[PDB]
């Protein structure tokens, strides 16, 4: 439900973002206020990364 | 979050 792929690879930029690889799944807690940076879980650990470079599976 | 707009993507 909360459940997430990574569409593309995500190289964090500091400032509390994650990096991710495509392919990749992620649990999303939410997101900021215009919906742009989502903050996600993945086996790397938690911070921020692109809304648009993730996408519900199953 | 963060200030700055994310990457768009390809």
């Amino acid at each position: 439900p909360n459940l997430f792929v990574a569409l593309y690879d995500f190289v964090a930029s500091g400032d509390n973002t994650l990096s991710i690889t495509k392919g990749e799944k992620l649990r999303v807690l939410g997101y900021n206020h215009n919906g742009e940076w989502c903050e996600a879980q993945t086996k790397n650990g938690q911070g921020w990364v692109p809304s648009n470079y993730i996408t519900p599976v199953n | 979050a963060p200030t700055y707009p994310p990457p768009p993507p390809p």
